[PDB]
């Protein structure tokens, strides 16, 4: 479900933010999904937030 | 796979400790090992660094090696011993035992 | 096969396609820890009673034990102008980015 | 040289107990103590040989 080609640029940029560094059992669910943008649907998987 | 905490059965007999470690005689210290390719999971607790190194190994591992699984936390065993003057010391050994790993 | 050392890493942030967010710097010195840590780990190095104990054991039956790795264990940060999540143009200092020492862990 | 089969054991030993650490000295007695019979074979393993 994770697409490490597609999704490793982006997903690591908002990792070195602080972001998708929370757990889901949630606060940072919210601001991870915008930091992503359209590729949430396609990356949300590689932070397990789906 | 994926970087974790194995087991590792440390005995001091078998390591020629045995002429100066009184007690105890064995006790577990795991290990780290495992892969460290993308994503690395926050259970990972990587530094800005490692993430920025992971990614670039994952777009071309020719260039950039990847990070490395090692322990990012360590808890303390006390030990009986006679020091190098004879004398019995009870001391608290610190980084003994890992309670995490973590790539870096 | 050289032993643990400090290496040189360069960042392209283009190259990783952060070109559309980061403002400055586009690029820096990183460097990376790679090498072989066998007995003995250098001592002025002060390694972890875990990282001495496994290397004995290494030493010891490499074929059972495996050995530690080369690893930063001391990182300083760099300040970079880019634009958050929120469209606001932010300068922030990122923590842990260069590696400034090397040690086997 | 120093000789792997031979010293790491005792090596080891003065490692953990937090001595053969310092650089050419303050440390270099302490070592020498731990090392004994050894130190001849095994001080080029800390760098203690002076
Ligand atoms: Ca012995
Ligand atoms: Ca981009
Ligand atoms: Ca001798």
């Amino acid at each position: 479900g994770c697409n490490k080609a597609l999704c490793a640029s982006d997903v690591s940029k908002c990792l070195i933010q602080e972001l998708c560094q929370c757990r889901p059992g949630c606060s940072c669910c919210k601001e991870c999904m915008l930091c992503l943008g359209a590729l949430w649907d396609e990356c949300c998987d590689c932070v397990g937030m789906c | 796979a994926r970087c974790s905490r194995k087991a590792l059965h440390v005995n001091f007999k078998d390591m020629g400790w045995d002429d100066w470690i009184i007690a105890p005689l064995e006790y577990e210290a795991f290990h780290c090992e495992g892969l460290c390719e993308f994503p690395l999971r926050s259970h990972l607790e990587p530094t800005n660094h490692a993430v920025i190194q992971t990614l670039m190994n994952s777009m071309d591992p020719e260039s950039t090696p990847p990070t490395c699984c090692v322990p990012t936390r360590l808890s303390p065993i006390s030990i009986l011993f006679i020091d190098s003057a004879n004398n019995v010391v009870y001391k608290q050994y610190e980084d003994m035992v890992v309670e995490s790993c973590g790539c870096r």
